[PDB]
DNA sequence: ATCACAATCCCGGTGCCGAGGCCGCTCAATTGGTCGTAGACAGCTCTAGCACCGCTTAAACGCACGTACGGATTCCGTACGTGCGTTTAAGCGGTGCTAGAGCTGTCTACGACCAATTGAGCGGCCTCGGCACCGGGATTGTGAT
DNA sequence: ATCACAATCCCGGTGCCGAGGCCGCTCAATTGGTCGTAGACAGCTCTAGCACCGCTTAAACGCACGTACGGATTCCGTACGTGCGTTTAAGCGGTGCTAGAGCTGTCTACGACCAATTGAGCGGCCTCGGCACCGGGATTGTGAT
């Protein structure tokens, strides 16, 4: 049998920086990983029309920032942008 | 005098809007409002003209498709008279 | 002779992962090219909308009097929030129920 | 700048498209109620259409810009390029 | 002998059901429903378990979404007891 | 060959997905126009199911085929794989 | 030296172009190959459709006394065949006004 | 300013074939050239999926006949799969 | 109000299944050098978007009259809710069979790549003819007699 | 029924602009040869899906009683429909200005590619502990007095 890939490393990171005494079932596990594939897909495939509209061969930074704006609505569309910007700076400096 | 009775010219009204194609709101005025609500995205912005003709389209198509969908909760009530909790009815059914 | 490897999470100061972000992008069929920013920009808005769903799902759990996030937690902190309730609107949560709500009108007089 | 052109989609206006959509009677509420909802609609066409037009580096919103920002509303229009 | 007036139960059983994340159908019929159904298209196929479970997950939520609609165009209709006519209502705006 | 199954979605396993929905009063014609919706919405869940069953040269359903087919009739579902 | 060219939308007996619909297939990033049966199937299928929505609107133009297909005679064609409306349900026809419907309850008595 | 492409130099072909004394607008040449390039995207986008869940990295006939089935509603389906059918039948032998 | 009562919440003690923690190994991310090209940039053209002026009626607005529709009330009988005894059948645990899905190595059919060439498709003009506009003529359905 | 009347369909003449046909050209589809590799295929393994049996109560079903909700009727008064006179501003045609979008050529930073290398993530076990079950006490809201 093949490995199986999963995001429940990094999601069971995020628990504990937000509740660090504070579990989570594998049904409930389960849930977080078809989130994140969920909003992943939709993010590039906005992103991927954003590139065939203007005529690029290329997904940018600046791609994934308007698909995000195009697809979270009000306030998370605001902090998202705030996070992703930030995250691209520090990346950048080093 | 003739008095057509209340109601004769109204059925006379919707058979004669729905057999033609025409823009029901005038021009200028949409553009105006369309020009108005864009302000609060970005100052200085230009509209092509087809732009804002696909505006009116899209708006007048959703409105009228709405007034349907109005239509219908009227009638489930045993009324002829569309009032704005039938409005709020359909767009919760939407989902909108 | 090489520097020691350190990656591309830790230099953007994320916990999801960058370096796999960056091969589902490029596997994905979504363009020919794929820029370095973009795998560090999607790895941040993923973290980000995660620790805020976890957040409120916690305190669901709390609420709750329970240490472990179930699904039922899941659901109650997307249906509770009205941004979250519109990004997940079309989305079924198994085992997750739904909110309790009666109309005023069915209540005793 | 622009204000109160709301008020530009008039009694009329409105009771023209609800006589396409079938209606025969209409009460006296209905017309501030509809100028309420052609205003949500519109505040969100609009929104995603600068979007893609901003993303362009253009400075003029297409018809093209408002076709997309439709489409990805689940409202697609025929007759303007998409 | 002691007796709830009607209705008193009814929002007892309101209360019990919205709180609580259990499947409502039995699941020995509903499987034995999927398999009639899935005749029509190809013959002796075979099912893994958790693709039953996911259609009854499915269609549970589906049918419960659905009832809450229907609700709301009773009490439109000034109502509080459900009628065919209220399901129907609800699956035109839909779209159904 | 199965027949007649849909009568073991009984009354009262209907009344208590309406109690899950808030109702309070059910009229008694429901229940067979509850039936009907129900079988409706099976049947194309199933066909598209099957669909990807038959397109991956297999003759077993499995739950991403499921999973798939509600996904792209707008009914996305959380908790088995997608 | 070679032999005389002769398009492959003519080898599958077609109007629709099946070099131009390889070509729109490659470079939409759909998947890394096209296989040479995908763009003359692609081509079938839209030729066939179109064929469907033309012959329904030339007889609603024809009912209309026209000689010319005009945007009214094609919401016509679609809005009064079961299949084509299921495949238009989300589709607005700019210019394409509504069908003639009146509810029974409206009418005088 | 570059070339434009369109379909409806290969549209008024097949008028001609099922309505030869019937001619079209401009406008609705318009309708038609939006309706092909939308149908061609659905198809286009559910075959790309289909490849992709089933782990192919070629897009065939039969990816396509599969789209069709999920995509074209009961008759339409059927009469879809059968023109399909035939013409690569017949581009197959010459 | 008041009392009896049925349903539910809460507290506490055990058992247990489930989640968290740990190991090793192998697959994939990282580093470094190389090259190729996609995209940024400075400039030019020329297209169409914007702002203004002057009419010309089409459309909107306010107002009076009165029709008929929505809402409130009453009454009743029809349909459902509640509760109970009895029967049906779902859920569970174990046990064979075996159908079929995943995995391995190999070879071929098929699809990418590239260079010329020609023929198909697009932009630009020209002109028939289908459609639109106006002006009666005859219905055709509405409303009071 | 019947007569007056307002709106609408229909027929005809005719001007007009929009669609169809035709021509230059240039770009992309086709042909031919070469090679890389994705996938079909024959076979093996192993795993989970199906069919059967035997209990064990949980849930469903039919039935009786009685409450209260839906529907039918009546009345009224309120709010819209219809029509008319007056005012306003939308639509149109022309005319400047100029902002900005598309195109051209060049150059440079950025992204693909490829070979080693090591470390991060996954599968497999082990075992604390959070949760469920069951029993008892206290509320707690419902319903008749």
């Amino acid at each position: 049998r093949s490995r199986k890939e999963s995001y429940s490393v990094y999601v069971y990171k995020v628990l504990k920086q937000v509740h660090p005494d504070t579990g989570i079932s594998s049904k409930a596990m389960g849930i977080m990983n078809s989130f994140v594939n969920d909003i992943f897909e939709r993010i590039a495939g906005e992103a991927s029309r954003l590139a065939h509209y203007n005529k690029r061969s290329t997904i940018t930074s600046r791609e994934i920032q308007t698909a995000v704006r195009l697809l979270l609505p009000g306030e998370l569309a605001k902090h998202a942008v705030s996070e992703g910007t930030k995250a691209v700076t520090k990346y950048t400096s080093a | 005098p003739h008095r057509y009775r209340p109601g004769t010219v109204a059925l006379r009204e919707i058979r004669r809007y729905q057999k033609s194609t025409e823009l029901l709101i005038r021009k200028l005025p949409f553009q105006r409002l369309v020009r108005e609500i864009a302000q609060d995205f970005k100052t200085d912005l230009r509209f092509q003209s087809s732009a804002v003709m696909a505006l009116q389209e899209a708006c007048e198509a959703y409105l009228v498709g709405l007034f349907e969908d109005t239509n219908l909760c009227a009638i489930h009530a045993k009324r002829v008279t569309i009032m704005p909790k039938d409005i709020q009815l359909a767009r919760r059914i939407r989902g909108e | 002779a090489r520097a020691k490897a350190k990656s591309r999470s830790s230099r953007a100061g994320l916990q999801f992962p960058v370096g796999r972000v960056h091969r589902l992008l490029r596997k994905g069929n979504y363009s020919e090219r794929v820029g370095a920013g973009a795998p560090v920009y999607l790895a941040a808005v993923l973290e980000y909308l995660t620790a805020e769903i976890l957040e409120l799902a916690g305190n669901a759990a709390r609420d709750n009097k329970k240490t472990r996030i179930i699904p039922r937690h899941l659901q109650l902190a997307i249906r509770n929030d009205e941004e979250l309730n519109k990004l997940l609107g079309r989305v079924t949560i198994a085992q997750g129920g739904v909110l309790p709500n009666i109309q005023a009108v069915l209540l005793p007089k | 700048v622009l204000r109160d052109n709301i008020q530009g989609i008039t009694k009329p206006a409105i009771r023209r498209l609800a006589r396409r959509g079938g209606v025969k009677r209409i009460s006296g509420l209905i017309y501030e109620e509809t100028r309420g909802v052609l205003k949500v609609f519109l505040e969100n066409v609009i929104r995603d259409a600068v979007t893609y037009t901003e993303h362009a580096k253009r400075k003029t919103v297409t018809a093209m810009d408002v076709v997309y920002a439709l489409k990805r509303q689940g409202r697609t229009l025929y007759g303007f390029g998409g």
